[PDB]
């Protein structure tokens, strides 16, 4: 009767596999597993790729998953994405930059790209606000290359963050990298800019920490799970259930993922 | 018979000539009007360049 949604973005057959097993054998046949490239609502991403509709990209440490290395952490980490256009087309992270260097006219791409900023600066502000922090970290590549995405991100972060109240410092990629994998207690939320490296420096984070699902907000509204690993996936999944309103199902998914991450299928 | 036919006879020199300099500056103004149009198109390193970052290189 019901329906999961399942999304392809640059992940392996044997993934994608073992979590069709996963919810088939869970859920029982109640609520059907179709497959698509683009949905709002109950769906779950497998694969670093990015997927098509997703402006927000957090990532949060649950308390159930966390690694006893990272015992206590408390950090968000928000990845800010812009609108994701055919594989062909030229992305709009890369027009930004392009089309200003050619002389071409930059107005749409602007206008699309200060939209999905502020939505995600509205996220990221109100994780920090739910927290309790007072200051948030931007992160922004420094390269020569990304000086006109970066500076607009900075642009338009800062003045609605400094709306609402909050203090915001900007920083690089590799300092803030180095402190998220050794010193993340010092940073409460962390927003990132949308660059290929923010990208990995997510799913680093996303992994270290014992293997993590994160949490995309569509342009429909809503959220939807991501993975990129058997355990991250199965977290993943056991969040989507959990959605739906499962919770013994989902609880057994998340046990199973604790125990055994990479044959949580038969494990449970 | 006599008096018009001599002044047209007077007339015609001058209004040759005013004809012949009358088309040398249609002629000038057609020349003048000339003007090549050189146009600019996009370097294609640009296009390189945006074709190496969708490549996540």
């Amino acid at each position: 009767s019901k329906q999961l949604t399942f999304i392809s973005a640059g992940a392996t057959a044997a993934v994608l596999q073992s979590a069709s097993a996963i919810v088939s054998k869970v859920a029982g046949g109640r609520v059907q597993t179709k497959t698509a490239k683009e949905a709002g609502r109950h769906a779950v991403v497998v694969g670093p790729e990015t997927p098509i509709g997703v402006h927000t990209a957090v990532t949060e440490v649950p308390k159930s998953a966390q690694d006893p290395l990272f015992s206590g952490v408390s950090t968000v980490v928000v990845r800010a994405v812009l609108p994701r256009a055919a594989p062909d087309s030229v992305q709009l992270r890369d027009a930004l930059d392009v089309y200003a260097s050619a002389g071409i006219d930059t107005k749409e791409e602007v206008r699309s790209a200060t939209e999905a900023f502020k939505k995600s600066a509205e996220v990221a502000v109100g994780k920090a606000k739910a927290k309790g922090v007072k200051r948030i970290v931007l992160v922004v590549k420094q390269a020569s290359k990304h000086n006109c995405i970066n500076e607009l991100f900075k642009k338009i972060s800062t003045e609605t963050i400094e709306s609402a109240g909050l203090t915001t410092e900007v920083v690089g990629t590799a300092a803030v990298a180095n402190q998220l994998i050794v010193n993340p207690e010092s940073l409460g939320v962390v927003l990132l800019n949308d660059v290929a490296a923010t990208e990995q420096i997510e799913l680093a984070f996303a992994g270290v920490v014992g293997g993590v699902s994160r949490v995309y907000h569509t342009v429909e509204g809503g959220k939807i799970s991501a993975g990129h690993s058997f355990k991250s996936v199965a977290l993943a999944v056991a969040q989507e259930l959990r959605e739906l309103g499962l919770s013994s199902e989902a609880d057994k998914v998340e046990a199973a993922a604790s125990k055994n991450p990479r044959a949580v299928v038969s494990a449970l | 018979d006599i008096m018009v036919p001599s002044f047209v006879y007077n007339k015609l020199p001058v209004i040759h000539f005013l004809q012949e300099k009358r088309a040398e500056q249609k002629l000038r103004r057609v020349l003048d009007e000339t003007y090549t149009e050189w146009t600019e198109e996009l370097d294609q390193a640009h296009v390189t360049d945006a074709i190496t970052r969708s490549l996540n290189i």
